[PDB]
């Protein structure tokens, strides 16, 4: 089908540079006007910039002209937006999307899955995985609550799934709060039946790809004694 | 070059109503043109979708509740019959003149029925302890509306400025939230002590709920 | 089958007529859209005359406006209102 | 009424359509006969494609035959057969 | 340039019959083409009239029995329902090559039930003999066929070489021919005798009819 | 209404020359082609001349080719056929006709009356007229007949009506005959019924232009004392 693959994000010192890349698939950039659009924390859709891959034609936001390049490699299906001089404003979930030509045009309805780009001095750091174990009297409602917690890590972000990806009914993965120290803390709990104990063990997967830092944690509830 | 202001900026609707958004262009433009605005549909962290385009024409595979309208400066998003993974930001955008603007957003939350929280405690885990630090998680677990209290208590003493909150976004399937307070303390100061509880305060509760354990138990 | 004589007549005289009008020949000023559909369907003079010193030519006009999309390349489209003539009625006139 | 852009896309695409030729543009080597009717009713491929690279054409072609009043000047005039290329069907084609 | 060869060079035939003539072109033309021939009616010492143009048109006030066809080399002339009014001689006329030729006509006789002539005498007038010479006449009024015979005698001698006859052409409303025999004497010869005489044969009379007068009466 | 009238024939020696006219009423000849067409007496008809009054385009017969001209003049809306060098064999009435243009060619449409053009050496000569008076007798049956001798003159025509024309039924004027001198004559014969007669007069009017004899003669039927 159609698709749109980004890569390149992560950390980034202020100051510092950056190259995303966005992969066309099903279609040819050569009919197409190919944007990038950012999302800064909790804010609002922002159109930072758009090539015409044919000709070369390039257009630019305010916020980020003369920083910014954003070009397209019609032989390799790929557009590329060439950051320069980042800023904690910069810091922002970056989109590649599609826009057709003529009868085309009529709206982004291709977009890649987003890539954060994070502007900070501070430095990469893995998280810890602690389980969050309920004891064995809270499962007496027929509902038993479990999780890990994932704490101290640097940047953002941090996946979490259960059972390997299989189980995702009643799963909460929390939003990072970031403590004190500059570093992401998150929680993930699922509840599950109490009575699915015993037959079904549970497992989180947690991946923190900026550390290349992939752990399994099981959990289960404990008693007291 | 046109900007685009959207409104309202949030709203809160029940299920089945009609919901109603609006994008007004900067500009002057006469009745006589029209379908320059596409609609998209964000969902928390996720790309936007393309649910409008051209003013008024539904993108294909789109649920026919979602409509639109425009000329001139003014254009309208309605959905007709509102629905629980209907929950999220809606953005317009402008193509009479590109770069193409977007609007500022309209977050719509889904307002339902009253549902008290289900109260979980997590003590710290042992491997944690080794390292000189202890987490103690409270979860309120799928609850409406957002507004939730919570107090952690060690020994009685009412605890502050040592926990951190975090909520999630409105469910897409039942439209509740749930909430993870996380009470941070040294090991020293956990060793110190025995009962630690959460205690919780929701206009879905008669009185507070309070989940505790005795550490060591 | 043959047509025949005075059907072919009847059916090619002076008449307005589905014509399919390019719209850039409309407006031949228009240095800066683009119009899709590029042409619209009007009623228009054609066929033709019993003599060569006459030509087919409107007595009636009137005006019809629809819908056209005008794109400004790299610059923007939009759903724009766009008038055009039409022919109620023609004669042969001479010229 | 206004007409509506998907009504304007629809009648304008690229379809055979009664079209008014006139007879010397089909038989342009005619350097001795006038003819009367001077234009004859075909279906014929109007209208406009998606792209400015595609163009009308016809796919499918059949003969109709019509009679015309063919006059030499000054030296006599009979009715005769003529035959005429119309399109059958019509289709969007790279140029 | 093309002859039209028209046929038959005549015709007899009665009244409600089908009456066809043809004009054929001395070159071959092919049948594609038609719609070149004009027909034409003359009575007789009058201009032709306009039947039928461009092969098969029927021109304007002209009964709807006539009615023509035709294309390559042959055309038809056909009058469904023959009626009295329609003696007369035809021709058609090409213009398929201009100047346009005739051709060389089609003479159309009513054929109708015998009638006897009546018969009439008619003494030279006192006017003419003064001048020295006497014309007798005799009139054959109303009869068909045209075929009659009118013998003078003068005191019963049978005449020779002395009298002339004309008829008519045949009338347009009850298809009959009348013939004048005038008979031519010198004054001198008429004064010599007494009795004049006509003596008529026809078909329709069962006998020969004889009208006579005897001078000075 | 459309009509054309011819003038101009008449008696004419042989090598001699005439010219025909004809004058166009209710359309103008500009839009047409003006023809001659000629019948020779008992023959069919010819076609003889013909002209495109515009640019004064020109055709003819070649039986006469060389000796005719054809002419018109837009202005008096009037066409001409000048003849030269007449011979036996152009004896004729000859007609003018109009032929229209594109649509309007379909065929002549509109005839003159026809002129008689005699080419002879001999003189004119106008006629007697003399009565031709029934018996008394031969009005027994109903029917009453009576005529008029017209007799020895030259050239054709001579025209004969019954009571200023206004008794036309049962009229039966004969075909010229030729007699040996080289004069014609003819008989007119009209049938009335006999008790018509001392109510009505019975009065043949004869007309030959040629002589301007123009004579009156009341007939009726003499008894025999
Ligand atoms: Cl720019
Ligand atoms: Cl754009
Ligand atoms: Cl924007
Ligand atoms: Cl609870
Ligand atoms: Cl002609
Ligand atoms: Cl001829
Ligand atoms: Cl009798
Ligand atoms: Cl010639």
């Amino acid at each position: 089908e159609v698709q749109l693959v980004e890569s390149g994000g992560g950390l980034v010192q202020p100051g510092g540079s950056l190259r995303l890349s966005c992969a066309a698939s099903g279609f040819n950039i050569k009919d197409t006007y190919i944007h990038w659009v950012r999302q800064a924390p909790g804010k609002g859709l922002e159109w930072v910039a758009r090539i015409y891959p044919t000709n070369g034609y390039t257009r630019y936001a305010d916020s980020v002209k003369g920083r910014f390049t954003i070009s397209a490699d019609t032989s390799k299906n790929t557009a590329y937006l060439q950051m320069n001089s980042l800023r904690a404003e910069d810091t922002a979930v970056y989109y590649c999307a599609k826009l057709g030509i003529g009868y085309y045009y009529y709206g982004m309805d291709v977009w890649g899955q987003g890539t954060l780009v994070t502007v900070s001095s501070a430095s990469t750091k893995g998280p810890s995985v602690f389980p969050l174990a309920p004891s064995s009297k809270s499962t007496s409602g027929g509902t038993a609550a479990l999780g890990c917690l994932v704490k101290d890590y640097f940047p953002e972000p941090v996946t979490v799934s259960w059972n390997s990806g299989a189980l995702t009914s009643g799963v909460h993965t929390f939003p990072a709060v970031l403590q004190s120290s500059g570093l992401y803390s998150l929680s993930s709990v699922v509840t599950v039946p109490s009575s699915s104990l015993g037959t079904q063990t549970y497992i989180c997967n947690v991946n923190h790809k900026p550390s290349n830092t992939k752990v399994d944690k099981k959990v289960e509830p404990k008693s007291c004694d | 070059d046109i900007q685009m202001t959207q409104s309202p900026s949030s709203l809160s609707a029940s299920v089945g109503d009609r919901v109603t958004i609006t994008c007004r262009a900067s500009q002057d433009i006469p009745r006589s043109i029209s379908g320059y605005v596409a609609w998209y549909q964000q969902k928390p962290g996720k790309a936007p979708k393309l649910l409008i385009y051209w003013g008024s024409y539904l993108y294909s595979g789109v649920p026919s509740r979602f409509s639109g309208s425009g000329s001139g400066t003014d254009f309208t998003l309605t959905i007709s019959s509102l629905q629980p993974e209907d929950f999220a930001t809606y953005y317009c955008q402008q193509h009479y003149t590109t770069p193409p603007t977007f609007g500022q957003g309209t977050k719509v939350e889904i307002k339902r029925t009253v549902a008290a929280p289900s109260v979980f405690i997590f003590p710290p885990s042992d491997e944690q302890l080794k390292s000189g630090t202890a987490s103690v998680v409270c979860l309120l677990n799928n609850f409406y509306p957002r507004e939730a209290k919570v107090q952690w208590k060690v020994d009685n003493a009412l605890q502050s400025g040592n926990s951190q909150e975090s909520v999630t976004e409105q469910d897409s399937k039942d439209s509740t939230y749930s909430l993870s307070s996380t009470l941070t303390l040294s090991k020293a100061d956990y060793e110190k002590h025995k009962v630690y509880a959460c205690e919780v305060t929701h206009q879905g509760l008669s009185s507070p709920v309070t989940k505790s354990f005795n550490r060591g138990e | 089958e043959v047509v025949k004589f005075m059907d072919v007549y009847q059916r090619s005289y002076c008449h307005p007529i589905e014509t399919l009008v390019d719209i850039f020949q409309e407006y031949p000023d228009e240095i800066e859209y683009i119009f899709k559909p590029s042409c619209v369907p009007l009623m228009r003079c054609g066929g033709c005359c019993n003599d060569e010193g006459l030509e087919c030519v409107p007595t009636e006009e009137s005006n019809i406006t629809m819908q056209i999309m005008r794109i400004k390349p790299h610059q923007g489209q939009h759903i724009g209102e766009m008038s055009f003539l039409q022919h109620n009625k023609c004669e042969c006139r001479p010229k």
